[PDB]
């Protein structure tokens, strides 16, 4: 769609239109009994149009559009680094996630992280709705929606109740080994930056000069138990590449 | 002798080498190029003249009529720069061209002048450049970046030994024009020359020669040396040239006069050649075997039969020699070949040549250019004539011709833009010579082979590109009759030129939004060189050797300032003194050295010229008469450096900062930093944000004033005078009569810029730095722009810092900040934002901006005025209404329910819907400005009327000021003349001006002079009335908008942001970090006087990074602050001016033979007291980049302030009162606030909108998108073994729709369990695969 | 258009339970094929899975 | 010279479009009123039958939030014979309290009562407003205030407070959910006054970049190039003829448009009537009076006693002008209108005047006092 309530055709539609036009012209010529030197030319052009539709540029030369660039065929949709397999089926964007700048917290314990409470309020919203309806504060879903919108004084107590023993996953990119994702218990803080335990930075290859991290929420009971038993930072003191410790002091310590 | 703006506060300089050449104007590269583009030219070498004369005259096919060009002109712009920026239009001027049409009669000799008609025609608009080298396109400032491309000419290259598996090197030679096609000559692995055009199919080399009027005999004559055969009736007694025998072994008995100098089986040596040359050996007896395989030169035919014996390019044989012996042939010609030299390549290619004559070669060329197309003679010959030899289709330019001739060693620089036979022949000969080891290949990264192209040249090229289309249209139109009334006005169209110019200026690769964080960002952007763009390289297929520091970059391109990442090495910065040739090659200045005496003559040398000399360094010590000191000096010559004697030197560098850019020249103690950290600091320095107050560095390099003044952000006095009026928003200067033009009131009015948005949505704000009644000179600073302090660049703040570890809060580049820093708003910034509401017109009626919105409460409409526009000064948050607008819903069927609704709730609520403008969610601020634009014909509202009243008052103010000055002068003259007639002194003084107007005198010339003066007074009044009327007319004029658009309203909001944990801070030495904590003031370390520190930095970041400049800067900042503290202590307990000036003179006299001389005896006591008041927060210091301050001088300055010489003091713990066990380094450092605020980084999401095809969450913060969970995160989860977490990621959180809804319902229900399904993207994949005719399906 | 690349007779309705001409609407006509326009009365998501 | 704009909205983009490859368009999802309603339906403790009834009910809600079919239609659409109508009524009552309150109402009285049922009992004039809405809601529509006062047995002040409370409610609760953004139209031909006469010119917002790909096929596109030229030529000619024939509509507004038909323009421009009907449809012109579709200038006619013809749009404008200035104490019936237009030479009927009044959406004479 464009401005003014008008639409522009995409690449697949263009290729389909070209194929249909060639097919109609060939059918009309064949029914009209034209000389062979013309029906053969139409047949060749129809073959070229179909070949362009199926795989554009593989044979001959790629047909371009208004932007002097080749059109996208079906094979282009299927394959490549921008195809379905690698862009949608092997990795994808997800809900219940955020990101922010990381700072240092020297007071934390090895199983703890520091999470801003605005991020936590946004990430744990259906849990807050459920807890609000459970204890009679809200009778309907819309009442809880309004209460969370207003940020009343009781929703912060609810938020402290829901995050009490619920782990979160912290991830820093690029993920080079499996220690690029780790599970922590959140401690609600003010400010807008995520606090990170000093002893794990070496595992993340992270430093506090502008790095950012993403945070994900596990939902079901199996995911929470997997976070507590497989991915928590207290289970990852030894490297998997060799047998040496990775959570080790450095620099100031 | 210091200027007024410099005498207020003088920066103490530690440099020791005198300056012989001042820093040039830093924006010359843009202004010169556009001035070349726009100015009139007597010849047609540059600009619009060269483009016009490249196309015109344009004549029809029949020759009956011709269109010709005479002159062009540019009118005055409609609006000013500020008006264009405010309104949102393009600052440009109209182009007028005087064309003429001539008619030629038929049946007449040549062209008879039946009629010539000349007319001026409108060609379009041309954007103009402002005083600071920028363009205002659609109201936003833009920069066009210069490009570093390959020069035209001829270039010889070779493959490095890769194109073949044998390791043999293959050479090639390319011809590169400005316009036209490419011509490549290349060697084959079989030593066969080949010719390629436009990278097309490889063709035999001799096809080009045969296309030209050339024959095989002529070819062999050109490319080979002859050998003469005389058969003197005895074994073909041969003539020999001794040097031809080198590298060969005798194959027979070589004798002269019966002595065999070289016998069979003996190799020919140099001494044998000496013997032959001494004896003049000519007659050589050789057998037939010596002529068994030699190639015949020309064609020979028997005189008896007359038939052809042997064709050209034929190797002889015994039978052929026997046949030609009886044919009466005594003189024969052969070719000469060897291996070390004179190798056979043309003959073998002729052997491979399939063509025979010119027509065959042209047909072959036509087949190559056009595949399968049946060619003829005419098409082929026309195509080959037009390919390289037509002025309209092939241009080599003037620089291309110069380089072409200089490569082939020709004495002429001038020439034509087309090729010829001689040029191609010479190129082939040069390639052959290089093949035979008699030449050298080029270096395509040498800065003598790379040219700079600026804005004017690009604009000229685009204008010519448009002119060709206009010419085609004219030629198509001119081929008819009806000429008895035609005029050139109906002959050309503005669109084909104006469209091209607009496209180039607004949507090119090298046209970019100006970087506007601070003045340094703008200066750096305007001096940038790019290797990308049209006609340049690409980020991926560029190479590895083009991203490297070539030795010829010395003094022309900064080796330190380049963007790290993908574009490293492809984006460069200019050096401080670098210029360009008249051809576009960078050159740099040097001082000529003659007779061992370094003089003051400056010569600008380019990379080609520089390599032939011996050039000394700027570190070299000189005597007072210019002579050197040591018999050995360090010099550069032929790309290397070594020691040379005092007499072998030719030149010398002008400065020690000649090799760096502007950004790198602002880093103090650069020579003590590693290059990586210097690069990082130079990049970081230009993304700092201006704060509420400026703060001069207090440790600088002396380059701050140049950057402050040459950036254009300040207000600079155009003429000298006195400050007649000073105010927070305007300045009025009373000009000296020595500079006033005749017949004017001498006043200059400067209107300062107050709280204006920049491209990065920050504040631009000017403040006066002068006071009422003080004198100013030309070029002094009157107002300070953003990040400027009394005319110096001030990007950050001076912080008191300590280096020590503090409980893990500065672990891994974290920063601990005091609460007193926050309390004083030292790093607080202002951010401004613009929003717009457009009242349009649609099919169902016009939209209306009004305050009567049908279904909103009285509280929501509380801040809207009577016109539905928010008040100035209102505080707004998310969801508040800024402009109230309604849109017509249309008409319905009018069922009884709708009629009942109309009856009850009113008819307005049934006709319109609410479509107002609201503050975006999560945005606050204060409304500081509203601008309303109304289309003509429509009526103005109250808001627009008030705005127009304000603007009219503002204009009337200046008009009244000038009129008042002129009226006062005229009245003074009138009264002076009136007294001379005999009028009373007191009576005239008490008589008012109206009474001065009406008075009588005698019948002398006094009455006539008074009448003349009164008439002049009336004329002055009329003139100023006319000026005011015109200004009012322009102010109150209606506006022309886009079709349909009726009204436009713009609202500006302003907010203040404070420092907080997560914000990024940096210094000038590559030391960046993030704030981790804000500490209460009584927890900070304090010294013995109870003074706390502002910032604590980790000392473990210094030794591994090797940026030692920050430690020295800290020490010197401590010393400067100590000097300032002594001055402040003297000032507080009021002491005599003598003591103040004595101490300040002692402070300025410090140092080991510095070049700065400050004398306080020529200062008045007022000046001394003002200077002391400006130095009471610390004395600023300058240390040049490679001519800075030593440790001894820093220690002396520490001793002057009664401070420890080691720079380390005793600190105490604020929480316990206990002394730290070791001394700590405490000082002052210049910190910056970078534009990486955590307010713009934090983002979170639970559920939102999804894509339509993939049904997956969108991306980005501005779309409330999700985080990507790519392949590597999947691998990590697989390595852990968390299968359920991965299944949650893949299905119920991204694109399983029913699973999404059921998971949300279960979570709200208190049941944490999922029921996964199939992702939608897999179904899409199945459909896409089945659209390819492949049956893929699930089963069982 | 009819018999085009976006035909509603072939690929389904453009709105939930509404045919193209507008004679049949709402959930009580589900599965009905309108005779005037030839469009089925069903969900509009079948345009994602009909070839 | 073409007029250059003296003001404009600076373009939203602030980037350098450096990337040479960008993905294909996909679009986003939107939340309409029914999406929000279904989202609330799912999170409510219904049953299977209740959820099916709720789905069928939400299917019938329109853009304004009003139910569009009777409950019998929903009960039939369920398709199960055990279900009665009271269950449907209960599910509808539960749905009507979703956000926004009053949505899915049968008629205005029901919506107003639903909204009033939510206010706390301590609101002062609650019972009076409830009585007014429940019993006598059309006497308020007639702005009577005296017969309503004679029936409600109340003083003036209580009635005024009740009316103010009633008019503070929301008659269209479902318009709060704004998923739409106001779309506009782009005029194709612009009409401006040159030398005192109106002349037309094509809009320069189109794409006139005539280019070919000679690097490598374009023969078919060469025909489209001139097809575009033919389209521009026919549009320009038809619009020029329309403006030339209607020189007086722009100068003096309506009441002066001529009664033209497709055949006149077809004869003028030498093209078939079908081509004229095709060009002048969904194509607009911009004038200092507004944006008008080209079809707007074709109209019917009625006989004029003077011997000419009067366009129907002129008669509609005259009816509007006469009714706008009628007697406030006693308005004008169409019998009066046909008399006033008779003396001017316009020979129209009475039912035709009534039809014109209906098309203008003007209440009858008795309702205009
Ligand atoms: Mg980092
Ligand atoms: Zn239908």
């Amino acid at each position: 769609p464009l401005d003014g309530g008008r639409f522009a055709t995409s690449d697949l539609n263009d290729l389909y239109r070209r194929v249909i036009n060639r097919n109609n012209r060939l059918k009309r010529l064949l029914d009209l009994a034209a000389p062979d030197i013309i029906v053969r030319n139409e047949k060749r052009m129809l073959q070229e149009a179909v070949d362009a539709l199926l795989d554009n540029g593989r044979r001959g030369r790629a047909i371009t559009g208004s932007n002097k660039r080749p059109l996208k065929s079906l094979a282009d949709m299927i394959k490549g680094k921008q195809g379905r397999f690698r862009q949608n089926l092997l990795g994808k964007r997800v809900d219940y996630s955020g990101r922010s700048v990381i700072t240092v917290g020297p007071y934390l314990r090895l199983h703890q992280c520091g999470l801003p409470k605005k991020m936590a309020l946004e990430l744990f919203k259906p849990f807050i709705y459920g807890k609000l309806e459970l204890r009679g504060l809200a009778t309907t879903i819309k009442a809880a929606k309004k209460m969370v919108e207003r940020e009343e004084a009781v929703v912060w107590d609810i938020l402290d109740e829901v995050i009490r023993e619920h782990p979160v996953l912290l991830n820093r990119a690029p993920t080079l080994h499996r220690l690029g994702i780790q599970a922590f218990e959140p401690v609600l803080i003010e400010g807008k930056a995520i606090q990170l335990h000093p002893l794990v930075c070496a595992a993340y290859n992270a430093d506090f000069d502008g790095d950012q991290m993403a945070v994900h929420v596990p939902l079901t009971l199996e995911a929470q138990l997997e976070a507590r038993a497989l991915m928590m930072s207290t289970n990852n003191i030894l490297s998997p590449a060799n047998g040496e410790p990775i959570i080790v002091p450095s620099q100031d310590v | 002798v210091y200027s007024y703006t410099e005498k207020k506060r003088i920066r103490k300089d530690f440099g020791k080498r005198p300056q012989v050449l001042d820093v040039p104007y830093l924006l010359s590269i843009q202004l010169d190029s556009f001035q070349k583009f726009i100015e009139q030219d007597p010849e047609g070498q540059y600009g619009l003249e060269a483009a016009f004369r490249s196309v015109f005259p344009i004549q029809s096919y029949s020759g009956n009529s011709e269109l010709q060009y005479v002159s062009y002109r540019l009118g005055e712009p409609v609006f000013d720069v500020q008006e264009c920026q405010i309104r949102g239009v393009t600052y440009s001027a109209p182009l007028r061209v005087k064309l003429r049409l001539v008619i030629y009669e038929r049946e007449a000799p040549e062209g008879t002048v039946k009629d010539i008609k000349e007319q001026e025609v409108y060609m379009g608009e041309i954007p103009l450049m402002t005083d600071n080298g920028t363009f205002v396109i659609n109201g936003t400032e833009r920069v066009i970046v210069s490009q570093l491309h390959r020069s035209p000419g001829v270039f010889f290259d070779s493959d490095k030994g890769k194109t073949h598996s044998s390791g043999k090197v293959l050479y090639n030679a390319r011809i590169i024009p400005y316009r036209g096609s490419w011509l490549d000559f290349e060697f084959d692995p079989k030593d066969n020359l080949f010719v390629r055009i436009d990278r097309r199919r490889k063709l035999p080399a001799t096809i080009i020669l045969r296309a030209l009027n050339y024959t095989t005999e002529q070819i062999l004559d050109l490319f080979f040396e002859k050998v003469i055969f005389e058969i003197r009736d005895n074994k073909l007694q041969m003539e020999l040239v001794p040097e031809r025998l080198r590298g060969e072994t005798a194959s027979f008995d070589i004798e002269a006069n019966g002595k065999v100098y070289v016998e069979k089986g003996r190799r020919i040596t140099a001494r044998h050649i000496r013997q032959l040359e001494k004896d003049d050996v000519k007659l050589i007896e050789v057998p037939v075997e010596y002529i068994a395989g030699k190639v015949v030169a020309k064609d020979y035919i028997d005189e008896s039969t007359g038939e052809l014996i042997c064709a050209a390019n034929m190797e002889l044989s015994l039978d052929l020699l026997a046949k030609l012996s009886q044919s009466g042939h005594k003189r024969i010609e052969t070719l000469f070949t060897n291996d070390l030299d004179h190798g056979p390549y043309i003959s073998e290619t002729l052997r491979v040549d399939p063509t025979n004559d010119r027509l065959s070669a042209l047909v072959e060329i036509y087949r190559m250019m056009r595949p399968g197309e049946p060619p003829t003679r005419e098409a082929a010959e026309s195509l080959f004539e037009n390919l390289f030899f037509s002025e309209d289709r092939y241009d080599l330019s003037a620089v291309g011709r110069m380089k072409f001739n200089r490569s082939l060693l020709r004495e002429e620089i001038e020439g034509s833009g087309i090729l010829s036979k001689d040029d191609i022949i010479d190129v082939m000969k040069k390639l052959i010579d290089i093949r035979n080891g008699k030449g050298e290949v080029d270096d395509i990264d040498h800065l003598g082979n790379r040219r700079i192209r600026s804005v004017g040249e690009m604009a000229e090229n685009q204008f010519r590109v448009g002119l060709v289309r206009v010419e085609r249209a004219v030629k198509e139109r001119l081929s008819l009759g009806d000429l008895d009334t035609l005029m050139p006005q109906d002959m050309i169209n503005a669109k084909p030129i104006s469209a091209a110019v607009k496209e180039f200026f607004g949507s090119s690769q090298l046209s970019q939004f100006m970087d506007q964080n601070n003045p340094l960002s703008e200066i750096t952007h305007k001096r940038r060189i790019s290797a990308l763009g049209p006609g340049g390289l690409t980020r991926e297929r560029a190479g590895f050797e083009v991203r490297d520091v070539h030795p010829t970059h010395y003094g022309r391109v900064c080796p330190i300032e380049t963007p790290e990442g993908p574009n490293i090495g492809l984006i460069n910065s200019l050096s401080v003194y670098a210029q360009t040739n008249e051809y576009g090659f960078l050159e740099t200045p040097y001082r000529k050295v003659t007779d061992g005496v370094v003089t003051d003559e400056i010569h600008y040398l380019s990379a080609i010229e520089e390599g032939n000399y011996v050039i000394a360094q700027a570190n070299s010590n000189l005597d007072e008469e210019g002579h050197f000191v040591e018999d050995l000096v360090t010099c550069r010559s032929k790309g290397e450096s070594s020691l040379f004697s005092r007499d072998q030197v030719d030149y010398m560098d002008v400065s020690t900062q000649q090799v760096v850019s502007v950004g790198a020249s602002l880093i103090p103690f650069l020579e003590h930093d590693d290059a990586n950290r210097a690069l990082m600091g130079a990049n970081m320095q230009r993304q700092a944000v201006p704060t509420l107050r400026a703060d001069k560095p207090l440790v600088g390099t002396g380059m701050e004033r140049a950057v402050a003044v040459d950036s254009g952000v300040t207000a600079v006095a155009k003429r000298g005078g006195v400050v007649q009026y000073v105010d927070a928003s305007r300045i009025v200067i009373k000009v000296n009569e020595d500079e006033m033009y005749p017949g004017e009131a001498g006043i200059d009015i400067y209107n300062l810029t107050k709280y204006t948005r920049s491209n990065q949505n920050t504040c631009i704000n000017q403040m006066p730095c002068v006071s009422l009644g003080e004198p100013v000179e030309r070029g002094d600073v009157l107002a300070d722009g953003p990040s400027t302090d009394l005319g110096e660049l001030a990007l950050g703040q001076n912080m008191r810092v300590a280096f020590m570890p503090w409980n893990g809060y500065n672990f891994e580049d974290s920063i601990l900040v005091s609460e007193r820093v926050v309390q004083e708003d030292r790093f607080t910034t202002i951010h401004i934002q613009e929003l717009a509401c457009v009242s349009r017109d649609t099919k169902l009626g016009p939209e209306e901006i009004t305050a009567d919105i049908p279904n909103v409460g009285e509280a929501a409409l509380s801040k809207l005025d009577e016109s539905g526009i928010v008040y100035i000064g209102a505080e707004v948050t998310g969801g508040d209404i800024l402009v109230g607008k309604v849109t017509p819903k249309g008409e319905t069927q009018l069922t009884p329910e709708e009629k009942l609704l109309r009856a009850i709730f009113g008819e307005k609520a049934s006709d319109v819907k609410d479509s107002s403008l609201r503050v975006p969610n999560g945005v606050s601020g204060t409304v500081i400005d509203v601008q309303v634009f109304t289309r003509d014909g429509v009526e103005k509202d109250k808001r627009a009327l008030e705005i127009e009243e304000m603007q009219l008052k503002q204009a009337k103010k200046d008009l009244s000021e000038e009129l008042q000055i002129l009226e006062a002068g005229l009245f003074s003259r009138i009264r002076a003349v009136l007294v001379a007639g005999g009028v009373e002194a007191e009576k005239l003084d008490k008589l008012p001006r109206d009474r001065w107007l009406e008075l009588g005198l005698t019948d002398e010339e006094k009455q006539n002079q008074l009448e003349q003066l009164a008439e002049q007074y009336d004329e002055l009044k009329h003139e100023f009335e006319k000026k005011l009327e015109a200004k009012r007319r322009k102010i109150t004029q209606g506006d022309d908008l886009a079709p349909g658009v009726l009204k436009i309203v713009k609202v500006y909001l302003a907010v203040k942001r404070r420092i907080q944990p997560g914000d990024k801070m940096a210094g000038r030495h590559g030391n960046k970090g993030v704030i981790s904590k804000i500490n209460p003031i009584e927890d900070m370390p304090y010294d013995e006087n109870g003074t706390p520190v502002d910032i604590v930095l980790n000392p473990l970041g210094v030794p591994s990074r090797m940026n030692i400049g920050q430690i020295l800067e800290t020490h010197l900042g401590m010393a400067a602050k100590g000097i300032g503290d002594k001055i402040n202590a003297m000032l507080k307990q009021q002491q005599e001016v003598a003591k103040l000036r004595e101490f300040i003179q002692r402070a300025y006299d410090l140092g080991a033979d510095v070049r700065q001389k400050v004398d306080l005896s020529t200062f008045s006591d007022e000046e001394v007291m003002r200077l002391a008041e400006n130095l009471r927060k610390g004395m600023p210091i300058a240390t040049p980049v490679f001519d800075g301050a030593k440790e001894a001088e820093i220690k002396e300055l520490l001793k002057l302030g009664d401070l420890p010489t080691s720079g380390q003091i005793r600190l105490y713990d604020g929480r316990t009162g206990e002394q730290f066990e070791r001394p700590v380094t405490v000082g002052y450092m210049y910190m910056l606030k970078l534009n990486h605020l955590v307010d713009d980084k934090m983002h979170a999401r639970s559920t939102g909108s999804y894509s339509l095809v993939t049904q997956q969450p969108l991306g980005g913060k501005a779309q409330f998108g999700g985080q990507r969970f790519g392949e590597m995160e999947v691998w990590a989860l697989e390595a852990y073994g968390a299968a359920y977490t991965l299944q949650e990621m893949l299905t119920v959180k991204s694109d399983d729709v029913n699973g999404r809804t059921k998971m949300y319902k279960n979570i709200v229900d208190g049941n944490h369990q999922m029921e996964p399904g199939m992702p939608e993207s897999f179904n899409v994949l199945l459909k896409e695969i089945r659209s390819l005719g492949i049956n893929i399906e699930l089963e069982d | 258009e009819r018999d085009g690349l976006f035909c509603a007779r072939i690929f389904g309705p453009v709105k939930d339970y509404e045919c193209l001409c507008g004679k049949y609407k709402r959930l009580k006509h589900r599965g009905v094929i309108c005779e005037k326009c030839g469009v089925e009365v069903t969900q509009t998501k079948v345009r994602r899975e009909r070839m | 010279w073409d007029t250059i704009y003296t003001a404009g909205t600076p373009s939203g983009t602030s980037g350098d479009y450096i990337d040479d490859e960008l993905p294909v368009y996909q679009g986003e999802t939107t939340q309409t009123l029914q999406d929000y309603l279904m989202w609330q339906v799912e999170l409510t403790p219904f049953s299977d039958t209740d959820r099916a009834i709720a789905t069928s009910i939400v299917d019938a809600v329109d853009e304004t939030g009003y139910l569009t079919v009777p409950l019998e239609d929903i009960l039939e659409s369920i398709g199960d014979e055990e279900i009665d109508i009271d269950e449907v009524e209960a599910v509808l009552k539960r749905i009507q309290r979703f956000d926004p309150v009053g949505v899915a109402a049968k008629d205005l009285r029901d919506c107003l009562l639903i909204q009033l049922s939510q206010f706390d009992k301590t609101t002062p004039w609650l019972e009076e407003a409830r009585l007014i809405i429940s019993d006598h809601l059309d006497l308020l529509a007639n702005h009577d205030f005296r017969t309503l006062m004679r029936v409600t047995r109340l003083k003036e002040d209580v009635l005024k407070e009740a009316v103010n409370l009633i008019q503070s409610l929301d008659p269209r609760p479902g318009q709060s959910i704004q998923t739409g953004e106001p779309e506009y139209v782009i005029p194709d031909v612009l009409v401006r006054k040159h030398n005192g006469h109106w002349t037309v010119e094509l809009n320069s917002d189109s794409i006139p970049r005539l280019q070919i790909n000679q690097h490598y096929n374009l023969q078919d596109a060469k025909w489209l190039i001139k097809s575009l030229e033919s389209r521009n030529d026919t549009l320009l000619r038809v619009s020029r003829c329309i403006v030339e024939q209607q020189q007086a509509f722009f100068e003096q507004g309506e009441e002066y448009m001529k009664p033209m038909v497709l055949a006149d323009i077809a004869q003028a421009v030498e093209m078939h009537e079908s081509t004229i009907s095709r060009v002048t449809t969904q194509k607009y012109l911009h004038s200092p009076r507004g944006i008008f579709e080209l079809k707007y200038f074709f109209s019917s006619h009625v006989n004029t006693e003077g011997g000419g013809e009067a366009s129907s749009t002129a008669i509609r404008a005259l009816v509007k002008k006469l009714i706008a200035a009628e007697n406030p104490a006693k308005p004008l019936s169409d019998s009066k209108l046909t008399s006033l237009l008779s003396e001017q030479g316009i020979m129209v009927a009475r039912r035709t005047v009534a039809k014109y009044r209906e098309s203008l959406s003007i209440p009858p004479s008795n309702q205009r006092k």
